[PDB]
C-alpha cells in the first residue's frame, strides 16, 4: 500500500497595505515522494490512497479542481496503473489547483497532471 | 479696514499660482504637549497678473518657522528679482498669510515662495486631521484629509478658491511600517528618510490641473481589495484591515470599476487618471468626499457586511459611490468657478448618483426613489421665504460660514430635481449630449450656469428640438429665483394658474426676483391612467382643452412627478380621484399616488385645500401595499406627530395609524413566514420594514411583543443575532422603549463592542428611544465625550435624543444652556437648530427661540444662520396652523379611527 500526497500551501504578503485579493505572493507545492527530473510518480501498489492536505485560514481556501479529467482527486477504481506529477505528462490529464478567496477571486497556483492505462 | 485687501474675504485678482509642491509629516504619536502635530514645507511658483507690492495666500491654524526673519522666503524665476520683504503677519478671520513686500512684482513675471510650517493633527475632522480605531488592544492612529470647502490652507498655505486651479507635487514623510497615500500614484517606491531610517519618504506624480480643495493626504496601516475596471482605471478598496479581511470592502469593488466606467461611457468622456482609490475612515464628518483619485468615504457608505448590514445600507454604499464617482466629471475635471454656483458640483452629483446606482442593481429601480428622497425633501424647506435660489449671487457669499451653509438640500436636492425636469422635457440621450460638449470645453477648467446653458443649447439645436423659448431663458426661471410654483387646474374649465407656493401664506417673500416668481413650466398629464401631450405652461394663466374634463373623467398634473412642482385640483376633480383610489387604485400611477398625498398634506398646511381633503387622501392606505405611497403619507404625517404627540390629539392619531396599517402587518407576518423570511423586491422590503415601525409605534400588540421577543431571544443568546439586518433599526428602537435599564446596558455594550459601523450606527440610534428621562440625560452626556461616541457621530445621536418627545425638552433646555460653550466647539449647528425646533407650535416656544437669537446674536450662528430664520417662520407658521386645525384633525382622526 502507497499514499499518494500533494501538499498545497500559500501565504499572502504581508502588511502594510497588502492586497487581500491579489494572488498569494507565496505558494509552496509539494507532491510528496515526486523528483521532477526523474518524472512522473507512478503506482507501485495493489491499492493506494490519495490525500489532499490543502491550506485553510479565513476566507482563503486551496483547491484541487477536476480540470479536463474523468475523475477527481480522492475519488479514485481500478487500474492498469497510475501516474502522478507537476510537470506535463503528454496523453494524460490535468488538474488544476487553485487558491480560493470565498465570494471573490480565484487564482491557479499550479498544476497536477494525471495519467493512466487500462485494467 | 475694508479698505486693506488682506481684510476682504475674497483673493485679490494681482496674483495667480502656477504649481505647487508640498512635503508633510504626520506625528502619530503626541508630544510632551499632548498634541499630534504635522511638519510640513511648500513652494508656490505664482504669476503676477496685475503689480502688486503684496502676498495675499490663504493660511489657518499654521505655525512658521522664520527664515532670515520672516515667516516666508521670495524667490524670482527665470531672471525675476523679487523685492525684499518688510514683514509678514497673519490675519486670522480672513485666514491670510500677507507679505508686505518693499517693492511691486513686476507684471507677468513669475515667483517662487518657500515656507516651513507645523500643524495639529487634531480629531476636527477638518484640513489635515488624526482618525483612530482600535486593532486588538492597541489604537491605531490615521491621518488623512478633508479640505473642502476651504480647508486646504488648514495643511499648507495655498491660494484656496476653487478657481485658482494649479498642479500639486506631493511628498509625504511617514514610518516606514505604513502606507502613504495621495491623488496620485507615488513616483518610485517609497525610500527610507536618509536623517531617520525609520521613516520612509514617498513622492507623488504631479496632479493635474486641480483645484485646492480636492487634495488628498493620507498615512495608514490599512490592507485593500483591487480589480482593474474594464476601462483600464485600477480600483483599490482601502480600510482597515480587519474590514478588509471580513470583505466589508468586496461590495464596493464589485460596483466602483463598472459604474466608473458607465459614466465615462455614458458622457463620452474619459477618467483621465490611471487609478481611483476607495478608502473609508473611521473618522470622517459628511458621508464621502470625491477626492480626485483618492475618494475618501464614512465607513457606513463604503463598507457593507451581507449577514449584518441591511438593505438600505447595500443602497447607501452604492449611491454615494455613485455619487462620488459622478463628482470625477462634475466637479473634478469641470470645477465650479466659486461656491454660489455649487449646484452645478452637487447637483448633478445627487441627479447622476441615480443613474450610475441604477446600472449597477438595475432590479432595485432605484431611480423611482428620487421623487422621495430629493424632490419632496426640498420642497419643504423651497417653500419657505427664507429658501435661496438654486445660483445665489456671487457678491453674496464670501466667508467659510456663508460657503459651509450652502451644502443643503436646495444645491443638492433641489439641484437634482430640475435636472431631472430638465432632462425629462429634453431626452435623457440629448441631455447627455450636451453635457457631453459641456465636459470637453471645459476640462481642467470652471464654469458658470450660463456657461451649461449654451451647450444644452448647442444639443437642442443639432437634434432639432423644439422648446417654447431658449434653455436659457427658461432654466434661468428654476435657478436664477427662489422656490416653486403651485399650478392650480380647473377641470371645469381647462384653465392652469401658477404663483409661487408658501407654506405660510402670510410669510413675507422679501428677496427679489427679476421674473416675478413666475416660471415656464413643462407640464406632463394623464387621463384616467392615459398620458395625454405634454404642454408648456409660460404664463401666470392659460387654457387648453387638455386639462378639460367632462362626466367621470379626471386628469393628473405632473406624471411620475417629473417636474418641480406642485399640483392642485378643484373640488369634483378631487373627489374622483378619491372615488378612483378607493375602487381601484392600480389605475393611478404608484409615483402619482405619493404625489396626491404629499401635495394635499403641504396644500392643507397653505390653506389650499381642506386638511381633511388631505386626511381623506390616506383612507385607502389600508388597502395599499406598495412602499412609495406609505412613506409619503408617513413622512407628511410625521409633521402632525411633531405638533401633536405632546397633547390630547396624539391618542386618536395613534389609533386611525393602527387601523390602517394592521391589515398591512398581517399581511407581511404571513408572507414572510412570521418573519423569517424577507421579500424579494427591494421596495417592498421597504414597505415591510415601514408597516412593522408604524405598526409598533402606533400600539399593536402583536409588534409589540415580536420586536420585544426578538430582542429577549438575542440576550439570550448574543453571538447568534436573530434578528434580520433589515428589521434591526426598528426591533432596536422598540424593544429599548419597551424595556429598561438591562435592554438599554446590553445595547450599550453591544454598540460599544461593535465590529461593523453599520451595526453601531442602529444601535447608536435605538438607545435614544429609552423612556426613562435619567436614561436620555446620562446618553447626552455621552454624545460630548469622544471615548464614548465619536465626534462624527455626535450631533446625529443629540438628534436622535431630541426626537424622542421625552428628549426633546432636554435637548433645547441643554442647547439654551450651552450654545456658547458649544459653538466653539465637526459639530452641525445647521442641522441641530432644525431638529430641535421643528416641534415648536406655540408662542412660549417661540418666545425661547426669539431670546436664544437675541442670547447668541453678536457671537453668531455660523452655517446655522439660515437654519434660524427657517426656524422662525416655521414656528410662526405652526403657530397659527395648530389653531386652526387641532379641533378639526383631532374629530377627523375620532371619527375615522373606528
Ligand atoms: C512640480 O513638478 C513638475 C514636474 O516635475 C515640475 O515641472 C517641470 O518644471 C521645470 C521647471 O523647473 C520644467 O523645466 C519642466 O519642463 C517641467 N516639466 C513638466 C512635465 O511640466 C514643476 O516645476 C514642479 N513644481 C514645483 C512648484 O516644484
Ligand atoms: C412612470 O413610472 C413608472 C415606474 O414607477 C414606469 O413604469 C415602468 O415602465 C417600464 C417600461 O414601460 C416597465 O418595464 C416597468 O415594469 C414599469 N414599472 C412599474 C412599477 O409599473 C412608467 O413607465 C413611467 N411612465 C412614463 C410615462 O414614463
Ligand atoms: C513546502 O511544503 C512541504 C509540505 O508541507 C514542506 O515539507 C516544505 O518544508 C515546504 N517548503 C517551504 C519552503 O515552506
Ligand atoms: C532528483 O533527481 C536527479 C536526477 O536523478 C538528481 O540529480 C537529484 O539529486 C534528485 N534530487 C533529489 C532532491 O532527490
Ligand atoms: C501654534 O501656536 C499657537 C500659539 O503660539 C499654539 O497655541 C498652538 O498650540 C501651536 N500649535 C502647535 C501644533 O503646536
Ligand atoms: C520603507 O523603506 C524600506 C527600505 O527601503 C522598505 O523595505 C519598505 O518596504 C518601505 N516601506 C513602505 C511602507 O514603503
Ligand atoms: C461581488 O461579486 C462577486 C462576483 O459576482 C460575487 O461573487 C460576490 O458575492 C460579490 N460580493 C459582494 C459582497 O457583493
Ligand atoms: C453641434 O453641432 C456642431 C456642428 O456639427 C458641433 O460642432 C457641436 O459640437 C455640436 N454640439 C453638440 C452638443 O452636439
Ligand atoms: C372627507 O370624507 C368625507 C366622507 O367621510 C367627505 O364627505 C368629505 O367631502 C371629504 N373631505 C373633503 C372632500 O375635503
Ligand atoms: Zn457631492
Amino acid at each position: 500500500h502507497m499514499f499518494i500526497v500533494l501538499y498545497v500551501n500559500f501565504e499572502l504578503r504581508r502588511g502594510p497595505g497588502r492586497c487581500y485579493n491579489c494572488r498569494p505572493a507565496v505558494v509552496n507545492i509539494t507532491l510528496a515522494n515526486f523528483n521532477e527530473t526523474k518524472g512522473p510518480l507512478c503506482v507501485d501498489t495493489s491499492h493506494f490512497t490519495t490525500q489532499f492536505v490543502g491550506v485553510k485560514f479565513d476566507r482563503w481556501s486551496a483547491s484541487i479542481n477536476t480540470g479536463n479529467c474523468p475523475f477527481s482527486f480522492g475519488k479514485v477504481v481500478k487500474f492498469g496503473s497510475v501516474c502522478f506529477s507537476l510537470k506535463d505528462i503528454p496523453g494524460g490529464c490535468a488538474m488544476p489547483i487553485m487558491a480560493n478567496l470565498a465570494n471573490l477571486n480565484s487564482h491557479n497556483i499550479g498544476t497536477l497532471y494525471v495519467s493512466w492505462s487500462d485494467g | 479696514d475694508q479698505s486693506k485687501a488682506w481684510n476682504r474675504y475674497r483673493l485679490p485678482n494681482t496674483l495667480k499660482p502656477d504649481s505647487y509642491r508640498v512635503t508633510l509629516r504626520p506625528y502619530l504619536t503626541p508630544n510632551d504637549r499632548g498634541l499630534y502635530v504635522f511638519k510640513g514645507s511648500s513652494t508656490v511658483r505664482f504669476t503676477c497678473k496685475e503689480a502688486t507690492d503684496v502676498i495675499i495666500i490663504h493660511s489657518k491654524k499654521l505655525n512658521y518657522t522664520l527664515s532670515q526673519g520672516h515667516r516666508v522666503v521670495l524667490r524670482g524665476v527665470g531672471g525675476s528679482q523679487p523685492p525684499d520683504i518688510d514683514k509678514t503677519e497673519l490675519v486670522e478671520p480672513t485666514e491670510y498669510l500677507v507679505v508686505h513686500l518693499k517693492g511691486s512684482l513686476v507684471k507677468d513675471s513669475q515667483y517662487e515662495m518657500d515656507s516651513e510650517f507645523e500643524g495639529e493633527l487634531a480629531d476636527d475632522l477638518a484640513g489635515f486631521y488624526r482618525s483612530e480605531y482600535m486593532e486588538g488592544n492597541v489604537r491605531k492612529v490615521v491621518a488623512t484629509t478633508q479640505m473642502q470647502a476651504a480647508d486646504a490652507r488648514k495643511s499648507f498655505p495655498c491660494f484656496d478658491e476653487p478657481a485658482m486651479k494649479a498642479e500639486f507635487n506631493i511628498t509625504l514623510i511617514h514610518p516606514k511600517d505604513l502606507t502613504a497615500l495621495s491623488n496620485m500614484l507615488p513616483k518610485g517606491p517609497s525610500t527610507p528618510l536618509p536623517e531617520d531610517p525609520n521613516w520612509n519618504v514617498t513622492e507623488f506624480h504631479t496632479t493635474p490641473k486641480m483645484s485646492t480643495y480636492l487634495l488628498a493626504f493620507i498615512v495608514s496601516e490599512f490592507d485593500y481589495v483591487e480589480k482593474q475596471a474594464s476601462n483600464g482605471v485600477l480600483i483599490r478598496i482601502w480600510a482597515r484591515p480587519s474590514a478588509i479581511a471580513a470583505g466589508h470592502g468586496d461590495y464596493a469593488l464589485n460596483v466602483t470599476g463598472p459604474i466608473l466606467n458607465f459614466f465615462a461611457g455614458h458622457y463620452d468622456t474619459p477618467y483621465p487618471l490611471p487609478k481611483s482609490d476607495q478608502i473609508g475612515l473611521p473618522d470622517f464628518n459628511a458621508g464621502a468626499m470625491e477626492n480626485w483619485g483618492l475618494v475618501t468615504y464614512r465607513e457606513n457608505s463604503l463598507l457593507f457586511d451581507p449577514l449584518s448590514s441591511s438593505s438600505s445600507n447595500k443602497e447607501r454604499v452604492v449611491t454615494v459611490i455613485a455619487h462620488e464617482l459622478a463628482h470625477q466629471w462634475f466637479g473634478n475635471l469641470v470645477t465650479i468657478e466659486w461656491w454660489n454656483d455649487l449646484w452645478l458640483n452637487e447637483g448633478f452629483a445627487s441627479y447622476v448618483e441615480y443613474l450610475g446606482a441604477d446600472y449597477a442593481e438595475p432590479t432595485w429601480n432605484l431611480k423611482d426613489l428620487m421623487v422621495l428622497n430629493d424632490v419632496y425633501r426640498v420642497m419643504a424647506v423651497d417653500a419657505l421665504a427664507s429658501s435661496h435660489p438654486l445660483s445665489t449671487p456671487a457678491s453674496e457669499i464670501n466667508t467659510p460660514a456663508q460657503i459651509s451653509e450652502l451644502f443643503d438640500a436646495i444645491s443638492y436636492s433641489k439641484g437634482a430635481s430640475v435636472l431631472r425636469m430638465l432632462s425629462s422635457f429634453l431626452s435623457e440621450d440629448v441631455f447627455k449630449q450636451g453635457l457631453a460638449s459641456y465636459l470637453h470645453t471645459f476640462a481642467y477648467q470652471n464654469t458658470i450656469y450660463l456657461n451649461l446653458w449654451d451647450h444644452l443649447q448647442e444639443a437642442v439645436n443639432n437634434r432639432s428640438i423644439q422648446l417654447p423659448t431658449t434653455v436659457r431663458d427658461i432654466m434661468n426661471r428654476w435657478t436664477l429665483q427662489m422656490g416653486f410654483p403651485v399650478i392650480t387646474v380647473d377641470t371645469s374649465t381647462g384653465t392652469l394658474s401658477q404663483e409661487h407656493f408658501l407654506l405660510d401664506p402670510d410669510s413675507n417673500v422679501t428677496r427679489p426676483s427679476e421674473f416675478n416668481y413666475v416660471w415656464i413650466v413643462p407640464i406632463t398629464s394623464i387621463r384616467d391612467g392615459r398620458q395625454q401631450q405634454d404642454y408648456w405652461l409660460i404664463d401666470v394663466r392659460a387654457q387648453n382643452d387638455l386639462f378639460s374634463t367632462s362626466g367621470n373623467e379626471w386628469v393628473l398634473l405632473n406624471l411620475n412627478v417629473t417636474g418641480y412642482y406642485r399640483v392642485n385640483y378643484d373640488e369634483e376633480n378631487w373627489r374622483k380621484i378619491q372615488t378612483q383610489l378607493q375602487r381601484d387604485h392600480s389605475a393611478i400611477p404608484v409615483i402619482n399616488r405619493a404625489q396626491i398625498i404629499n401635495d394635499a398634506f403641504n396644500l392643507a398646511s397653505a390653506h389650499k385645500v381642506p386638511v381633511t381633503l388631505a386626511l381623506n387622501n390616506t383612507l385607502f392606505l389600508i388597502e395599499e401595499r406598495q412602499y412609495m405611497p406609505w412613506e409619503a403619507a408617513l413622512s407628511s404625517l410625521s409633521y402632525f406627530k411633531l405638533m401633536f404627540d405632546r397633547s390630547e390629539v396624539y391618542g386618536p392619531m395613534k389609533n386611525y395609524l393602527k387601523k390602517q396599517v394592521t391589515p398591512l402587518f398581517i399581511h407581511f407576518r404571513n408572507n414572510t413566514n412570521n418573519w423569517r423570511e424577507i421579500p424579494e423586491n427591494l421596495m417592498d422590503q421597504y414597505s415591510e420594514v415601514n408597516a412593522i415601525s408604524t405598526a409598533c409605534s402606533n400600539g399593536v400588540p402583536e409588534c409589540e411583543e415580536m420586536v420585544s421577543g426578538l430582542f429577549k431571544q438575542w440576550m439570550e443568546n448574543p453571538n447568534n443575532n436573530p434578528i434580520h439586518p433589515n428589521l434591526r433599526s426598528t426591533v432596536y428602537c422598540n424593544a429599548i422603549a419597551q424595556g429598561g435599564e438591562e435592554e438599554w446596558d446590553f445595547a450599550w455594550e453591544q454598540f460599544r463592542n461593535a465590529t461593523l459601523v453599520n451595526e453601531a450606527d442602529k444601535l447608536r440610534a435605538a438607545l435614544a428611544c429609552s423612556k426613562e428621562l435619567w436614561i436620555l440625560n446620562r446618553y447626552l452626556s455621552y454624545t460630548l465625550n469622544p471615548d464614548l461616541i465619536r465626534k462624527q457621530d455626535a450631533t446625529s445621536t443629540i438628534i436622535s435624543i431630541t426626537n424622542n418627545v421625552i428628549g426633546q425638552g432636554l435637548v433645547w433646555d441643554f442647547v439654551q444652556s450651552n450654545w456658547k460653550k458649544l459653538f466653539n466647539d465637526s459639530f452641525s449647528f445647521s442641522n441641530l437648530i432644525q431638529a430641535v425646533t421643528r416641534r415648536f407650535s406655540t408662542e412660549y416656544e417661540l418666545q425661547q427661540l426669539e431670546q436664544f437669537k437675541k442670547d447668541n446674536e453678536e457671537t453668531g450662528f455660523g452655517s446655522g444662520t439660515r437654519a434660524l430664520e427657517q426656524a422662525l417662520e416655521k414656528t410662526k407658521a405652526n403657530i397659527k396652523w395648530v389653531k386652526e386645525n387641532k379641533e378639526v384633525v383631532l374629530q377627523w382622526f375620532t371619527e375615522n379611527s373606528k
